[PDB]
RNA sequence: AACAGUGGUAGGAGAGCGUUCUAAGGGCUGUGAAGCCAGACCGGAAGGACUGGUGGAGCGCUUAGAAGUGAGAAUGCCGGUAUGAGUAGCGAAAGAGGGGUGAGAAUCCCCUCCACCGAAUGCCUAAGGUUUCCUGAGGAAGGCUCGUCCGCUCAGGGUUAGU
RNA sequence: GACCGAUAGUGAACCAGUACCGUGAGGGAAAGGUGAAAAGCACCCCGGAAGGGGAGUGAAAGAGAUCCUGAAACCGUGUGCC
RNA sequence: UUAAGUUAGAAAGGGCGCACGGUGGAUGCCUUGGCACUAGGAGCCGAUGAAGGACGGGACGAACACCGAUAUGCUUCGGG
């Protein structure tokens, strides 16, 4: 059985949130909250919440053992780009995307 | 100096080999249990080398 | 009326680029590409229609020249002292003796040699 | 060799006297590792000059410590702790007056942080 | 049937495919229309079916008619999204520690010492701006980082003349 | 109406001669669609919130608010062969 | 065991296929609005203050629409 969680149009650049999200990937539970709190980056914190809410779902909704749990799937998708503007020299404007995340983690027992 | 070319998916994702995170340099806490970064005081408890720092 | 571009540019488009699976990143994926790389192949895969024809003769050939000189012929002689012999089994068949009967072989080579000791 | 700590040498000398001030008042303070490793060497020079104690020693320590009060109830001045409380616990000690303990990176710029402590 | 022929730019000629609409006839469709997605099917080509999925209300077929009737190029127009790239940059400047607040603090508040301007980087006051002022609350966006903070957001308040 | 059907048709289907630009004359956009009905998700759970997982409503929630359909570029996760 | 020979397998990452998503807003269907006309009406308003505005008006912020200190409407005659 699965259960997932999903921050979705997170203010935080994919590529940015992947580099995380590829530490985590296929670990037991435990060893990937551990991974998030000492693992120095922006993602870490938002990456965590998700995983947390998908390990609540597990045990709240679906009725599974939260020390048996390990990260099944677990990706970003792109958001929808908040597009900003940049003022450079000479009057020229240059674009500024200001990307967002769809963060997904799915648990499943081992 | 300008791309010549755009570059392919391929030579982008190539180019990213090396562009990865490393895990943490991280032990179990004798005192506690959770992970801490080895050498250093552990978050969680306070403890380092045996003490309460 | 007015007459909208509508589905008709998506439908041709999209059947060229499903001619183009397999190929290689954006000869796959993009139209103008993948439209590109599929006609290239057309004029490759009539050339090579043709040149298939030359390539199967060529070994054959190979094969009976060295059937012939294990019975001590040169593919020249053998091929001469056949059509003296009025033997008008082709290179195909020659070649498919050669590797998979070659005592049948060595008789239609017998054969030859007999023209040519005349 | 000794480190720069992204300061020019007027900035860097008067950060290093308000961290040595700082550790003589506190006994323990938090600060980035590598500032934590350069104040080692500076403080543990001034509980030197507190050991010996002579008025020499205690004139070369007031070129370098900060006009800072120690303790308010008492109205003792930092030079003054240093000359007291510091060269006195330190009378048997010889070296290593400081410890430097990592913490881990701090959030806003990733520095790695560092309590360092009187002994 | 036989015989002969069938490379082709400009270009002439012919025969067709498909699109929207109309007419007439005949149909399909909530027992699932168009569209979309997939497939190893069919036709000499343009193209056309069939099956399954999605979709949730329209649409084919035949014959004829009429055209905003077919796009890959116009440094085409509009939109979206790449590449360069986690790269350049983050816009003159001194901070350090302690304490506080908070889900979270290099960045907000307080304290201490340090440092900078000082014919100004001070005080007053035009033009111009038009609520930016004050208080409480807030943290999506704006702020080149962060943010508990703000010239930002939400409330409520605030400008008193015979001289 | 053998006129258009949201890049079309008015510049403008929408609070458009608006926003925005310009000292001014003047130039001048983008932006339609939940559902038959709000029945617009009580309640529980993770989270400061955002967001999500259940539960409920509904024919449908992968119809949950720039919410009919949802192509392509582009970005990812998994892996059969190399 | 030694010698000589031969051949596998490897994936940091990548390629092709397939599956599943995201983004995005094409496509289809739809129409609140347009376009071109036909028939008929009407072709002027203003010092008795026009056209067009500004500022105001509600139990409720702003805006629209409507109205003018008689202000989200007043009288009257008809309709319903
Ligand atoms: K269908
Ligand atoms: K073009
Ligand atoms: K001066
Ligand atoms: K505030
Ligand atoms: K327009
Ligand atoms: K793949
Ligand atoms: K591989
Ligand atoms: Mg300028
Ligand atoms: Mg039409
Ligand atoms: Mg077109
Ligand atoms: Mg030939
Ligand atoms: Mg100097
Ligand atoms: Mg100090
Ligand atoms: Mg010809
Ligand atoms: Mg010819
Ligand atoms: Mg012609
Ligand atoms: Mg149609
Ligand atoms: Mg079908
Ligand atoms: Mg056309
Ligand atoms: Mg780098
Ligand atoms: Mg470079
Ligand atoms: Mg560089
Ligand atoms: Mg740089
Ligand atoms: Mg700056
Ligand atoms: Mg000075
Ligand atoms: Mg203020
Ligand atoms: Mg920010
Ligand atoms: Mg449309
Ligand atoms: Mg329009
Ligand atoms: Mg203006
Ligand atoms: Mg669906
Ligand atoms: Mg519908
Ligand atoms: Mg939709
Ligand atoms: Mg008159
Ligand atoms: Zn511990």
């Amino acid at each position: 059985m699965q259960a997932k969680a999903v921050a979705r149009t997170v203010r935080i650049a994919p590529r940015k949130a992947r580099l995380v999200m590829d530490l985590i990937r296929g670990k037991q539970v435990g060893e990937a909250v551990s991974i998030l709190n000492l693992t120095p980056r922006a993602a870490s914190p938002i990456i965590e919440k998700v995983l947390k809410s998908a390990i609540a779902n597990a045990e709240h909704n679906y009725e599974m053992d939260a020390n048996n749990l390990v990260i099944s799937q677990a990706f970003v998708d792109e958001g929808p780009t908040l597009k900003r503007f940049r003022p450079r020299a000479m009057g020229r404007a240059s674009q500024i995307n200001k990307r967002t995340s769809h963060i997904t983690i799915v648990v499943s027992e081992k | 100096a300008v791309p010549f070319r755009r570059t392919s998916k391929m030579k982008k994702r190539l180019r990213r080999t090396h562009f990865k995170l490393n895990v943490p340099g991280m032990t179990e806490c004798p005192s506690c249990g959770e992970m801490k970064l080895s050498h250093r005081v552990c978050k969680a408890c306070g403890s380092y080398n045996g003490k309460d720092i | 009326p007015r007459v909208k571009g509508g589905t008709v540019t998506r439908k041709r488009r999209k059947k060229v680029l499903k001619l183009a699976k397999g190929y290689f990143g954006s000869k796959h994926t993009l139209y103008k590409v993948a439209n590109q790389q599929v006609m290239k192949s057309g004029n490759y895969a009539f050339r090579d229609r043709r040149q298939k024809k030359r390539d199967f003769r060529k070994l054959w050939i190979t094969r009976i020249n060295a059937a012939a000189r294990m019975n001590g012929l040169s593919y020249s002689r053998l091929m001469h002292g056949l059509k003296l012999s009025g033997i008008e089994v082709n290179r195909k068949m020659l070649a498919d003796l050669a590797v998979n009967d070659l005592t049948a072989f060595n008789q239609l080579a017998d054969a030859a040699k007999a023209q040519l000791n005349k | 060799s000794y480190r720069k700590l992204g300061r020019t040498s007027a900035q860097r000398k008067a950060m290093l006297r308000d961290l040595t001030t700082d550790l003589i008042i506190n006994e323990r303070i938090e600060t980035t590792e590598t500032r934590a490793k350069e104040l080692r060497s500076v403080v543990e020079k001034m509980i030197t000059l507190g050991k010996r104690g002579d008025l020499h020693a205690r004139r070369q320590a007031a070129a370098y410590i900060r006009n800072e009060v120690a303790n308010e109830e008492n109205n003792q001045d930092a030079l003054q702790k240093l000359f007291s409380d510091i060269a006195t616990r330190y009378e048997e000690r010889q070296g290593g007056y400081t410890r430097i303990m990592k913490l881990g990176p701090r959030r806003g710029d990733g520095a790695p942080m560092a309590i360092i402590e009187l002994v």
